Parts: C-alpha cells; sequence; structure tokens
C-alpha cells in the first residue's frame, strides 16, 4: 500500500514532468517521495524498480532552473545514495555528470544533496565507481571545494531521523570531501536545530566518530575544522 | 533525509 503510494506519487511526477509543469503539486509530490524513502531502503528499491531514477533524471533535466524541484529530487537521490544495494543504480554517467554539475550549484539547498549523493558514491570505494575514474577523482576534489564555498543555509534544508548514514562517511579519510560533506551536514542540522539533533548525535556515537577525526593524525584541515565546530556545540550540549 | 516542510 505504501508502494502504491510511491508508484502513485511517481505517477504524479511523471504527469507533471511530461506536461513540464512546475507547481505546488509536483513540489509536494517530490517532498512526499523524498520523505517516504527516508531511512527506507525498501521504499528506495521501489523508487528504483519503478524507474524513479530515470524519471528523476527527467525531472532534473526538465526543470534545470527550478531549485526547489532540484532540491527535492536530489533529496530523494541522497536517500538512494544511502543504500549500498542501490549503488550500481546511480552508477550512471548522464546522472553523475548532472549531479556533478549541481554540485557547483550556488543554491546550497541543491548542491548539498548533489554533494551528498556524490559523497555517498565516492564513499563506496575505487572499485564501486563503474564510471570514469578521472571524473571520480575530479569529483573527489570538486566535492571538497564545493563545500568550502557553501553559505550557511538561511533555514533548515533537510531533516534527519538519524546520523548513522553520515557515520560511515566520517571514515573516508582518503576522500576528505566525503568526510567534509558529512561533518558540514551535521554542523548544519545541529547548528540550525540543536534542540533536535545535538542529543541524538551523541546518542548514536557521534562524539567518538567526531573525536576520531579531530584527534586523528592525518585529517584534512577543513574536515577537522568542522568536526571541531560540531564538537564545540556537542560538548556545550553535554554541559 | 526528510523534508523540513510538513504535510
Amino acid at each position: 500500500s505504501e508502494l502504491f503510494i510511491v508508484r502513485q506519487l511517481l505517477q504524479i511526477v511523471k504527469q507533471k514532468t511530461n506536461q513540464n509543469s512546475v507547481d505546488t503539486t509536483l513540489k509536494f509530490t517530490l517532498s512526499a517521495l523524498w520523505n517516504l524513502t527516508d531511512e527506507s531502503p525498501t521504499t528506495c528499491r521501489h523508487f528504483i524498480e519503478n524507474q524513479g531514477l530515470e524519471l528523476f533524471m527527467r525531472v532534473l533535466e526538465s526543470f534545470p532552473t527550478e531549485s526547489s524541484i532540484q532540491q527535492k529530487v536530489l533529496g530523494l537521490l541522497n536517500n538512494i545514495a544511502e543504500v549500498q544495494e542501490l549503488h550500481s543504480e546511480l552508477m550512471w554517467k548522464d546522472f553523475i555528470d548532472h549531479i556533478s554539475s549541481l554540485l557547483h550549484s550556488v543554491e546550497v539547498e541543491v548542491s548539498y544533496f548533489a554533494a551528498g549523493i556524490i559523497a555517498h558514491l565516492i564513499s563506496r570505494g575505487e572499485q564501486a565507481w563503474t564510471l570514469s575514474r578521472s571524473q571520480r577523482n575530479s569529483l573527489l576534489d570538486d566535492l571538497h571545494s564545493a563545500i568550502l564555498k557553501w553559505p550557511t543555509p538561511e533555514c533548515e534544508m533537510v531533516a534527519y531521523r538519524s546520523f548513522n548514514p553520515f557515520f560511515p562517511l566520517l571514515g573516508c579519510f582518503t576522500t576528505p570531501g566525503v568526510q567534509l560533506w558529512a561533518v558540514w551536514a551535521m554542523q548544519h542540522v545541529c547548528s540550525k536545530n540543536p534542540s533536535r539533533y545535538c542529543s541524538m548525535l551523541i546518542e548514536e556515537g557521534g562524539l567518538q566518530h567526531l573525536y576520531n577525526i579531530k584527534d586523528h593524525e592525518h585529517t584534512d584541515p577543513h574536515v577537522q575544522q568542522i568536526a571541531v565546530a560540531i564538537l564545540d556545540s556537542l560538548e556545550k550540549h553535554i554541559v | 533525509g526528510y523534508i523540513n516542510v510538513f504535510a
């Protein structure tokens, strides 16, 4: 029944995209589909098995100027990128080249998910990247530098029910842009809404994973400089 | 993960 909902909302996205129609129903449909796939690999398989990926490429292409539409689409894809079993699905050139471009989007609400997709796909290692090896390395440093250009969002862009997705990213020491995205993302949601996340970031093991970054011999100065900024609010949250 | 916007 929830897969029916996903299929039906996907149907609305298909409909609105065929008619190239940016409107509150499409924007709400993406948001809905973004939520239904959160922390839901099962609802992510359906998005994928129901051609969501190719449909969302169509949305990204159809509405290259629609930053809200891009954010919600990428939001969903950020959720697919959290599922390892769905890695080879996003290993699609035309998709990554587009994501890779939205990585440099000025909209921070857009590039954040672009980066988070990228970060999750890079985080899977050298082997899992079935796309151009040169591009993955171009992304590796483009992902890093894109984050450094980012502004503080005006408000909370994304909501998280857990930080566990970010935890395996904290250990990508060979790929600091991946770690940079993770720590920036926690730095964002925590600082934006510390009454939500700060307790939970501790309660899931964030302290140690963040301490294994600050007090880590070889760590990118920026990745550490964010883990410092997070731990200051975390340690302030403890006392 | 989740969208901040409700409904």
